[PDB]
C-alpha cells in the first residue's frame, strides 16, 4: 500500500515562502507556526493570515450580528446563565410570528430578527469582496467568488427575496440551532411537500453528485500520487503519467472521461449548480407554486397507492358536520 | 385567478423545469465534454488512411484550441497534435480489436504497460522564483526533517525478496509544497545512486521496506542526467518503473490472484 | 441514551411506504400495566323501589335510578375519583343533600360532561365511552391538565423544580418543548387550537398554483401558522404515544381519502370534542374552584389529548365500562 | 478506438479471476470477468423490472414502483406480484454493485495505481446494504426496505423520517447532512482553486503551487495542500454515509420515540433541570 496517501511518513520544515500580491502585502499579520500533527494529514504551517478592508468590515457586521442573536436568546432565558447554556440549541431569533406584510416589524416581533439579517447579508458581502480581491491580487481568476456567489445568492433567497416576493417578512429563516432546522418543515408544509419541487430534486442530485464527484476525483488522485498526480497544474500544461492513469481507469470504467482540468470544471460546475437549483426552486415557490405534490398532481407526475386501511373522507365535509 | 398561470393549462413553474433541462444538457454536452476532449484527441483507429480530409465527427468534437501562457516561459496549446514516437515492445496477442499487447521484452526497462511514462518534458520543475523545484537535502541546506521523524539518511532499503539493497543517502524535497518526495539510495554492489518516490516507501524506523520490486531490479532503475535536479519527464520514468513491479516483478503478479 | 431491541412494528399504509407505528415493548408493557389498574366493575345490583328522585332529596341528574343502583354509581365514583379520600370528599357527615362542599358541584356538572361525552361524541368514544377514571385515575386532581400557560411536570404528581415552576421565567423554552416531544417550536398548541374553536388547524393550501386575492402580503397567512400546526401535531402524536404515520401518509398531510387513515377522521372528532369539553364544561369551573386549582390567570385546569390518552393511542388500551354503568351514558 | 496515449497501456494481466479468458476490451470498456457478471446481473435486473413493470398500473417513468412485500411476510420470500419482484430485483442490484466495484479492482491493478478508487465505491454499496439489508434484518421484515421508484422511493423517504417525528433532531443526520454541505463546498472551492490557478485570464501566465498556499492562506489563515485536499475530499464525502449509517440503524432498532426526545440526555441532567 501507498502509506503516503493515508499520511506524511516524514514531514519536511523550510523557510516559509511569501506570494507578493499587487497590494496588500503589509496586512498580512501574525508569525507562522507549525503543528507535528496538523503536519502529518496537511500541510504544517498555521498563518499568517491577509487581514484586509473587506475582511475587518466582514468581521465588524459579523459580530454585530452575533450579538443581536446571542442577546436575544440571553434574553429568552431572562438572562440566565446556566439555563442559557443548558437550553442553547432550543433559543432563537424569530422574524414577525404576526402578518405585517412588508411593513417593518416592530422589535419585540421580528425587529431585531430584520436588524441581525441586515448585518448578516454585509458581513457576507464583505467576504465576498474579500474572498474576489484575494484572486485578483494574486493574479488569479475568480472562480471561487463566482460559487460563493451563488451560495450567498441562495441565503438571500431564503432569507429576504422569497419573503418581499410573497410579500411577508414571517416566511424568513430563524436564527438558532434547532429553529433554523424547524423553518425547513414549516416551509415544507406550507408549500405542499418539497420532495414534489423538482428544484429541491435537482439540488439534491447535484449535492449527491458533488460527493460522488469529489469521492472519486480525491480517490483518483490519491491513487496516482505515486506519479504525481497531486501536482495537478503541472498535469493540465505537461500531461503525465499520473493523468493518463487516471483518465484511462475512468474510460475503462465507464466508457468516456475527463482531464485532469476538466475534472475541476465538471466538479465547480455541480457545486455551483447546487445552489443555483435551490435558488430557482425557492423563487418560483409562493409566488408561482402554492401546493408542489398538487402541481405534480396536475401534470401527472404523483405516483398513487392502493389504500391498506380504509380511505377516510375528510369528516369537514360530511352534511351537518361542525366546523 | 392564479399566479403563475398561463393560456391553456401551462404555467411558468413547468416552462422553467424544461429551460432548466435545456441549460443542463447544454453546458454538459456542449460545454464539459469538449472540455473532456482537450488530452488524447483525435483518437486513433487501425490506420486513419484518409490523409486528404478529415472526419466530420472528429472536427465537431473538438473545443477551439487554448493556450496556456508558462510561468516561466513558453505556451502550450491544447488540444495538439502528439503522436506517440517511441518504438513500443509490445505484440498483439490476438486479431481481435481490443485484445490486450504483451511484452516482448523486459517491461521494466521498454517501458510498457504499468511501467509506461509520459512523454512529458525534459524540463526542471521551477519554483515561484525560477528555482529546481524538486532537489535533494545536499542541495536544499535550509530544509531540514521535522523533529518527531525518522531521519532515513544511512538506514537500509529491503526489497521484496527480503534482500538488503542499498543504502538511503538523502531525501529529495519539494521546495515549493514542503515535502519530501523521493529518497535517493546508493544499490549496493552497482557503485550507482537511485531515487525511489516516498509513495513506494515503508519507512520503518531501522529500515526502509519496499515491495514493489526486487534487489537485483534495483539495477536498472532509470538514471538522471544530473546528480542534483530532476526533469518532469524523468520523475515520470523514475515513478514508472517502480509501479510496472506491482505487475511485473515476478512473473506471478500478472496473473490471476484466484 | 439509546433503547434495546427487539422493537414492535406495525403497519399503517401500502407497503413500501413506510408507514405505521414502532414501539419499544417494555414501554408498552409499563403503560398496560399502570392502565390495568382500571378497577373493575362493581356487581349488578336488581332494580328495586321508587326512583331516588322521589327517595332522595338533592338528586337532579341520576333521579331515574333506583336505590341499589344510585348508591352502586357513588361507590363507583369515589373509587375513580376519591378512593383516598371517601365519601366524604364531596358530602358533609351528616348531611349528604348538603352542597356546601365545592367537589359536590363539580361532580354534578362532571357527571353531565360525562354523559355528554358517551352520548354527543360517539364519533370519538365509540362504544368504548369515558368514565370518571378515564380522566382522573383515581385522584380528584387528573395527573393530565393544562392551564392557559404550559407547566412541567406533564404529570402534576410529580414535584416540580424551581426550574420547571411557571414562575421561574428562565424554564418557559423547556416547559413548552416538552409539550411539543421536545421540540424547538416557539408556539403553545393547547391555547392556540384546544382551548377554543378560534383558530384554524389547517394550513396548507388546496390549489396547484397561488390564487389572487390571498396569497400576497397581508392577505396571506403568516408561516407562523405552519410552525403551530406542527407543534400541534408533535404535541398530538406525543399524547397518544405514536408518530405521524399513524394517521397520514406524509406525502400529502392535508389529502384525506386514502392518504388518511381512520384514526385521523377519529382524531379529528377528537379536537371537536375537546373544544366543546374545554369552552362548555371545564373552563366555566374556575367560578365553582378555590384559588389553588386556578392558573396565573384565574382559569380552570382543562383537558388536551393526554388528560384521556396518557401516551396511549386508545385510552386504557381499549377498556370499557360503558355496559356496566349506563347511568353515564348514552342517554336516549 | 484509442486515445493517443492509450496504447501503450493496454496491457495483458491485472485481473482477480480468469486470466486471460476475460482479459480484453470492447470499444473503450475493459471486460474482465467482473464486466460480465455485471452484464448479467443488469440485464436480469433490467428484465425483471420490466416485466413487474408491465403487471402494474401505468408506464409513466415518474409514478412506476416496485415495493417490498407486506410486514406481515417477515423474513421470508414473497409472492412475485407483492414482493418478490422486489426481492429479485434487489439481489441483482447487489450482485451488480459488487462486480462493478471488482471490476474497478482489476482496472487498477492493469494500469498500477491505487486501489483507492474502488475502495471509495464500498462505501454507497454499505449504505445500500444499511437501508435494504441490515436495517430490515435488525427489525425483521423486508418490508420496512425502501421501495424502487423515481418519486416512490421518496415518499418512503418522507414517512420514513416523520415516524420519528422530526428526523432532524437525529444525530447521527446531523452529522452526515453536515459533511454533505461541507463536501459540496470544499469540492466548489477545490475546483475553484484549481481552475483559478490554470486560467487566470487576459492572457496572463498560469500561476503555481505556491500561489495556491498563499491564496487560501491569505483568506482563512491555513491551506491544507496539494495532495491533502484530495484526501480531505475523499474523507468528508466518504462521511456523508459512514456516520449517517449509525443515524439510520438507530432508528427502530435502538430508538423508537421521536428524535427531538433523544436530546434529554442533555436537557434533562438535574444539575440544571
Ligand atoms: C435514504 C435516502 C435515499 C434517497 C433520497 C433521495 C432524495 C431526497 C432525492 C433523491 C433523488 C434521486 N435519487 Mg435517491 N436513489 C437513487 C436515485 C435517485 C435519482 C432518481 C435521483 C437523483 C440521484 C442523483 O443524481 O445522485 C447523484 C448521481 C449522479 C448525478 C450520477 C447520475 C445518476 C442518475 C441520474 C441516476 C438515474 C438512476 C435511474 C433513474 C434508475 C436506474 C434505472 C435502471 C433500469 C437502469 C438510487 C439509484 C438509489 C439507491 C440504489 O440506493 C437511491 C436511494 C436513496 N435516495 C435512498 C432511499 N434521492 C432526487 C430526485 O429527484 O428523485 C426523484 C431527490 O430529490
Ligand atoms: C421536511 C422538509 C424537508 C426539506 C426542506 C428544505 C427546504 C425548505 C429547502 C431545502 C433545500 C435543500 N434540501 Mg431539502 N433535502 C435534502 C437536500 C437539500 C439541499 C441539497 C437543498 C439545498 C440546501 C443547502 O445545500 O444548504 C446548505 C448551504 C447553505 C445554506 C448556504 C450557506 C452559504 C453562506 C454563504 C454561509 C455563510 C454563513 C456565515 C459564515 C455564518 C454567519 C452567521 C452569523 C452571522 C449568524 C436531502 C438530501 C433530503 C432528503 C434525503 O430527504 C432533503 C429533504 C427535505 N428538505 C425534506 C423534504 N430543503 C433548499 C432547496 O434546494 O429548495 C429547493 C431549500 O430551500
Ligand atoms: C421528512 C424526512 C427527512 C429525511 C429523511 C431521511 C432518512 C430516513 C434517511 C435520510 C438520510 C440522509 N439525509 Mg435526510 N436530509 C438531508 C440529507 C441526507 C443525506 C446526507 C443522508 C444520506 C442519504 C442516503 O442515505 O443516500 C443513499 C444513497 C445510496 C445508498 C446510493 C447507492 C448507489 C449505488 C451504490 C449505485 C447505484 C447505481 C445505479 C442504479 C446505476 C444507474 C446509473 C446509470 C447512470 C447507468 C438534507 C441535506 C436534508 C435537509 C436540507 O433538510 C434532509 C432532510 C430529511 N431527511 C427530512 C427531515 N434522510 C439517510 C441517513 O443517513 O440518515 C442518518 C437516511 O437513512
Ligand atoms: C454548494 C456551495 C456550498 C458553499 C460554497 C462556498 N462557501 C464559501 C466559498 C464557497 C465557494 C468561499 O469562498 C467562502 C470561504 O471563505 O471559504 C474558505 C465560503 C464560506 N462558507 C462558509 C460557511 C458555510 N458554507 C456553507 C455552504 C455552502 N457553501 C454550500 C454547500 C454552509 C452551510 C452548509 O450552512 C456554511 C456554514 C464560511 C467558511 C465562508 C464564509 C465566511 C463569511 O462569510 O464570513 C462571515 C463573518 C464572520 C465574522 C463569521 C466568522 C466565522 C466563520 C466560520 C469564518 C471564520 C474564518 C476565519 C479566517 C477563521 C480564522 C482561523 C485562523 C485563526 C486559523
Ligand atoms: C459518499 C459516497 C458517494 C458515492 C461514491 C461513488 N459512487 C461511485 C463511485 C464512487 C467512489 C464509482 O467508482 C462508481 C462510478 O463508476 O462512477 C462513475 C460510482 C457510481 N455511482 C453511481 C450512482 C450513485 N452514486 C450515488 C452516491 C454516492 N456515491 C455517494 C454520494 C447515488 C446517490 C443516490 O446518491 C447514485 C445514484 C453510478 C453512477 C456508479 C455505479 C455504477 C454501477 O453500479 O454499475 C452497475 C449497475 C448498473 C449499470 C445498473 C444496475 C441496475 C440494477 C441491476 C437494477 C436497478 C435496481 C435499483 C436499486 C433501482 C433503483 C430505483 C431508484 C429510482 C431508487
Ligand atoms: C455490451 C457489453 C457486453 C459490454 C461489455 C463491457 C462492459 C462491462 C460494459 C459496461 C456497460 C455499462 C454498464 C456502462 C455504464 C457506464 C456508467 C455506469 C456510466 C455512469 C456515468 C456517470 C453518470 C457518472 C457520474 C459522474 C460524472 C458526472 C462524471 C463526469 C466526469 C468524469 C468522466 C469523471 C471521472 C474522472 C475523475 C473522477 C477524475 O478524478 C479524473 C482525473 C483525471 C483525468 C480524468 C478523470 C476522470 O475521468
Ligand atoms: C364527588 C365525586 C362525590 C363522591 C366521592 C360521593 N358523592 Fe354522593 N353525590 C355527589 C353528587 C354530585 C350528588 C348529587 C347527585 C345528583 O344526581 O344531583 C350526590 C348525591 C348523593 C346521595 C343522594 C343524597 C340526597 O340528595 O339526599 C347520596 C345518598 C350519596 N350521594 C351518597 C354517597 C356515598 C355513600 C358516597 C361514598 C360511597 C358518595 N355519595 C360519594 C357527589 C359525590
Ligand atoms: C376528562 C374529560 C374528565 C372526566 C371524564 C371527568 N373529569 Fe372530573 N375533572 C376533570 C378536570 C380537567 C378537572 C379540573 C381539575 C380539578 O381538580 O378541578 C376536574 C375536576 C373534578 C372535581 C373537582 C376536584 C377538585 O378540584 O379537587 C371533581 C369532584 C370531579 N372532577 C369529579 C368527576 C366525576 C365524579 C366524574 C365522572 C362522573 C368526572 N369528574 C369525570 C376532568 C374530567
Ligand atoms: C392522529 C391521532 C394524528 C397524528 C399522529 C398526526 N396528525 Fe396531523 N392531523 C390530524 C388531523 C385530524 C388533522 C386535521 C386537523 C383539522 O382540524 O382539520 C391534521 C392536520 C395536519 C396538517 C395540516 C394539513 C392541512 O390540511 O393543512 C399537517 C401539516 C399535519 N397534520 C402534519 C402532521 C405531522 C408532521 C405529524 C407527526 C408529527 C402529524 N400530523 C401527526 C391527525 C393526526
Ligand atoms: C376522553 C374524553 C378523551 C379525550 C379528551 C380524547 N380522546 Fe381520543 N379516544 C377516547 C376514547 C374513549 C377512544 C376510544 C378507544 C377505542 O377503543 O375506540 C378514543 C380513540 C381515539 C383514537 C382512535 C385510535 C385507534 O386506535 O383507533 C384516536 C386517533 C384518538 N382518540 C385521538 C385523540 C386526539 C388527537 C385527541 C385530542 C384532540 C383525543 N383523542 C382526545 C377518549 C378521548
Ligand atoms: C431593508 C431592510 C430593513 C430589510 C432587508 C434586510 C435583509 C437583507 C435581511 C436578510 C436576512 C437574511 C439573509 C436572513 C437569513 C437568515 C438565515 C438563513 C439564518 C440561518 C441559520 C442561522 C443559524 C444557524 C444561526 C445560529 C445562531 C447562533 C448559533 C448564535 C450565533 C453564534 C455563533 C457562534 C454563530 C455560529 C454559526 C455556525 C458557524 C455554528
Ligand atoms: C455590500 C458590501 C459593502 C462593504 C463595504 C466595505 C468593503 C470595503 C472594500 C474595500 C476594497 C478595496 N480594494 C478594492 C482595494 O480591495
Ligand atoms: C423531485 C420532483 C420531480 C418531479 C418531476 C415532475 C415534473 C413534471 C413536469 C411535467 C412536464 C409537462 N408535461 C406536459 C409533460 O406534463
Ligand atoms: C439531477 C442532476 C442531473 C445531472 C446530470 C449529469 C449526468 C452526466 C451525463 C454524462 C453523459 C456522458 N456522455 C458521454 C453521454 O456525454
Ligand atoms: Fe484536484
Amino acid at each position: 500500500a501507498d502509506y503516503q496517501t493515508i499520511y506524511t511518513q516524514i514531514q519536511a520544515r523550510g523557510p516559509h515562502i511569501t506570494v507578493s500580491g499587487e497590494w496588500g502585502d503589509n496586512d498580512r499579520v501574525g508569525k507562522p507556526f507549525y503543528s507535528y500533527w496538523l503536519g502529518k494529514i496537511g500541510d504544517a504551517q498555521i498563518g499568517p493570515i491577509y487581514l484586509g478592508a473587506s475582511g475587518i468590515a466582514a468581521f465588524a457586521f459579523g459580530s454585530t450580528a452575533i450579538l443581536i442573536i446571542l442577546f436575544n436568546m440571553a434574553a429568552e432565558v431572562h438572562f440566565d446563565p446556566l439555563q442559557f447554556f443548558r437550553q442553547f440549541f432550543w433559543l432563537g431569533l424569530y422574524p414577525p410570528k404576526a402578518q405585517y406584510g412588508m411593513g417593518i416589524p416592530p422589535l419585540h416581533d421580528g425587529g431585531w430578527w430584520l436588524m441581525a439579517g441586515l448585518f448578516m447579508t454585509l458581513s457576507l458581502g464583505s467576504w465576498w469582496i474579500r474572498v474576489y480581491s484575494r484572486a485578483r491580487a494574486l493574479g488569479l481568476g475568480t472562480h471561487i467568488a463566482w460559487n460563493f456567489a451563488a451560495a450567498i445568492f441562495f441565503v438571500l433567497c431564503i432569507g429576504c427575496i422569497h419573503p418581499t416576493l410573497v410579500g411577508s417578512w414571517s416566511e424568513g429563516v430563524p436564527f438558532g440551532i434547532w429553529p433554523h432546522i424547524d423553518w425547513l418543515t414549516a416551509f415544507s408544509i406550507r408549500y405542499g411537500n418539497f420532495y414534489y419541487c423538482p428544484w429541491h430534486g435537482f439540488s439534491i442530485g447535484f449535492a449527491y453528485g458533488c460527493g460522488l464527484l469529489f469521492a472519486a476525483h480525491g480517490a483518483t488522485i490519491l491513487a496516482v500520487a505515486r506519479f504525481g498526480g497531486d501536482r495537478e497544474i503541472e498535469q493540465i500544461t505537461d500531461r503525465g503519467t499520473a493523468v493518463e492513469r487516471a483518465a484511462l481507469f475512468w474510460r475503462w470504467t465507464i466508457g468516456f472521461n475527463a482531464t485532469i482540468e476538466s475534472v475541476h470544471r465538471w466538479g465547480w460546475f455541480f457545486s455551483l449548480m447546487v445552489m443555483v437549483s435551490a435558488s430557482v426552486g425557492i423563487l418560483l415557490t409562493g409566488t408561482f407554486v402554492d401546493n408542489w405534490y398538487l402541481w405534480c398532481v396536475k401534470h401527472g407526475a404523483a405516483p398513487d397507492y392502493p389504500a391498506y386501511l380504509p380511505a377516510t373522507p375528510d369528516p369537514a365535509s360530511l352534511p351537518g358536520a361542525p366546523k | 385567478m392564479y399566479h403563475g398561470a398561463l393560456a391553456q393549462h401551462l404555467d411558468i413553474a413547468q416552462l422553467v423545469w424544461y429551460a432548466q433541462w435545456l441549460v443542463i444538457w447544454t453546458v454538459v454536452l456542449l460545454y464539459l465534454r469538449r472540455e473532456d476532449r482537450r488530452e488524447g484527441y483525435p483518437l486513433v483507429e487501425p490506420l486513419g488512411l484518409v490523409k486528404l480530409a478529415p472526419e466530420d465527427g472528429q472536427v465537431y468534437e473538438l473545443p477551439y484550441p487554448k493556450t496556456f501562457v508558462l510561468p516561466h516561459g513558453g505556451t502550450v496549446t491544447v488540444p495538439r497534435r502528439r503522436p506517440e514516437t517511441r518504438e513500443l515492445k509490445l505484440a498483439q496477442t490476438d486479431g481481435f480489436e481490443g485484445a490486450p499487447l504483451q511484452p516482448t521484452g523486459n517491461p521494466l526497462v521498454d517501458a510498457v504497460g504499468p511501467a509506461s511514462y509520459a512523454e512529458r518534458a525534459e524540463v526542471v520543475d521551477a519554483t515561484v522564483d525560477g528555482k529546481a523545484k524538486i532537489v535533494p537535502l545536499r542541495v536544499a541546506t535550509d530544509f531540514s526533517i521535522a523533529e518527531g521523524d525518522v531521519d532515513p539518511r544511512g538506514l537500509p532499503v529491503v526489497a521484496a525478496d527480503g534482500v538488503e539493497a542499498g543504502t538511503v543517502t538523502d531525501l529529495w524535497v519539494d521546495r515549493s509544497e514542503h515535502y519530501f518526495r523521493y529518497l535517493e539510495l546508493s544499490v549496493a554492489g552497482s557503485a550507482r545512486t537511485a531515487l525511489i518516490p516516498l509513495g513506494f516507501c515503508d519507512v520503518k524506523k531501522d529500515k526502509i521496506v519496499v515491495t514493489s520490486i526486487l534487489s537485483e531490479q534495483f539495477a536498472n532503475v532509470p538514471r538522471l542526467q544530473s546528480r542534483d535536479q530532476i526533469t518532469l519527464r524523468e520523475e515520470d520514468k523514475v515513478s514508472a518503473y517502480y509501479a510496472g513491479g506491482l505487475l511485473y516483478a515476478t512473473p506471478e503478479r500478472a496473473e490471476s490472484l484466484l | 441514551c439509546f433503547e434495546p431491541p427487539p422493537a414492535t412494528t406495525t403497519q399503517t399504509g401500502f407497503r413500501g411506504l413506510s408507514m405505521g407505528e414502532v414501539l419499544h415493548p417494555a414501554t408498552v408493557k409499563a403503560k398496560k400495566e399502570r392502565d390495568a389498574q382500571y378497577p373493575p366493575a362493581l356487581a349488578a345490583v336488581k332494580a328495586e323501589g321508587p326512583p331516588v328522585s322521589q327517595v332522595y332529596k338533592n338528586v337532579k341528574v341520576l333521579g331515574n335510578l333506583t336505590e341499589a343502583e344510585f348508591l352502586r354509581t357513588m361507590t363507583a365514583i369515589t373509587e375513580w375519583v376519591s378512593p383516598q379520600e371517601g365519601c366524604t370528599y364531596c358530602h358533609d357527615e351528616n348531611n349528604l343533600a348538603s352542597e356546601a362542599k365545592y367537589p359536590y358541584v363539580v361532580a354534578r356538572r362532571m357527571l353531565e360532561m360525562t354523559r355528554a361525552i358517551n352520548t354527543n361524541w360517539t364519533q370519538h368514544v365509540a362504544q368504548t365511552g369515558v368514565t370518571c377514571y378515564t380522566c382522573h385515575r383515581g385522584t380528584p386532581l387528573p395527573p393530565y391538565v393544562r392551564y392557559l400557560e404550559p407547566t412541567l411536570p406533564l404529570n402534576n404528581r410529580e414535584t416540580p423544580t424551581h426550574v420547571e415552576r411557571v414562575e421561574t421565567r428562565s424554564g418557559y423554552v423547556v416547559r413548552l418543548a416538552k409539550y411539543t416531544a421536545y421540540s424547538a417550536l416557539n408556539y403553545d398548541p393547547f391555547t392556540m387550537f384546544l382551548a377554543n374553536d378560534k383558530r384554524q388547524v389547517r394550513v396548507v393550501p388546496q390549489t396547484a398554483l397561488p390564487l389572487v386575492g390571498v396569497s400576497r402580503g397581508k392577505e396571506r397567512r403568516p408561516l407562523s401558522d405552519a410552525y403551530a400546526t406542527f407543534a400541534l401535531m408533535m404535541s398530538i402524536s406525543d399524547s397518544l404515544g405514536t408518530n405521524c404515520t399513524f394517521c397520514h401518509n406524509a406525502q400529502t398531510f392535508e389529502s384525506w381519502g386514502k392518504k388518511s387513515t381512520p384514526q385521523r377522521a377519529i382524531a379529528w372528532w377528537g379536537i371537536r370534542m375537546v373544544r366543546d369539553l374545554n369552552m362548555n364544561y371545564l373552563a366555566p369551573l374556575n367560578a365553582s374552584l378555590p384559588a389553588s386549582r386556578l392558573g396565573r390567570q384565574g382559569e380552570a385546569p382543562q383537558a388536551d389529548c393526554r388528560t384521556c390518552h396518557q401516551g396511549v393511542t386508545k385510552p386504557l388500551f381499549g377498556a370499557s365500562r360503558l355496559k356496566d354503568y349506563p347511568e353515564l351514558g348514552p342517554i336516549k | 478506438a484509442l486515445l493517443s496515449f492509450e496504447r501503450k497501456y493496454r496491457v495483458r494481466g491485472g485481473t482477480l479471476i480468469g486470466g486471460d479468458l476475460f482479459d480484453f476490451w470492447v470499444g473503450p470498456y475493459f471486460v474482465g470477468f467482473f464486466g460480465v457478471s455485471a452484464i448479467f446481473f443488469i440485464f436480469l435486473g433490467v428484465s425483471l423490472i420490466g416485466y413487474a413493470a408491465s403487471q402494474g398500473p401505468t408506464w409513466d417513468p415518474f409514478a412506476i414502483s416496485i415495493n417490498p412485500p407486506d410486514l406481515k411476510y417477515g423474513l421470508g420470500a414473497a409472492p412475485l406480484l407483492e414482493g418478490g419482484f422486489w426481492q429479485a430485483i434487489t439481489v441483482c442490484a447487489l450482485g451488480a454493485f459488487i462486480s462493478w466495484m471488482l471490476r474497478e479492482v482489476e482496472i487498477s491493478r492493469k494500469l498500477g495505481i491505487g486501489w483507492h478508487v474502488p475502495l471509495a465505491f464500498c462505501v454507497p454499496i454499505f449504505m445500500f446494504c444499511v437501508l435494504q439489508v441490515f436495517r430490515p434484518l435488525l427489525l425483521g421484515s423486508w418490508g420496512h426496505a425502501f421501495p424502487y421508484g423515481i418519486l416512490s422511493h421518496l415518499d418512503w423517504v418522507n414517512n420514513f423520517g416523520y415516524q420519528y417525528l422530526n428526523w432532524h433532531y437525529n444525530p447521527g443526520h446531523m452529522s452526515s447532512v453536515s459533511f454533505l454541505f461541507v463536501n459540496a463546498m470544499a469540492l466548489g472551492l477545490h475546483g475553484g482553486l484549481i481552475l483559478s490557478v490554470a486560467n487566470p485570464g487576459d492572457g496572463d501566465k498560469v500561476k503555481t503551487a505556491e500561489h495556491e498556499n498563499q491564496y487560501f492562506r491569505d483568506v482563512v489563515g491555513y491551506s491544507i495542500g496539494a495532495l491533502s485536499i484530495h484526501r480531505l475530499g475523499l474523507f468528508l464525502a466518504s462521511n456523508i454515509f459512514l456516520t449517517g449509517a449509525f443515524g439510520t440503524i438507530a432508528s427502530g432498532p435502538f430508538w423508537t420515540r421521536g428524535w427531538p426526545e433523544w436530546w434529554g440526555w442533555w436537557l434533562d441532567i438535574p444539575f440544571w433541570s
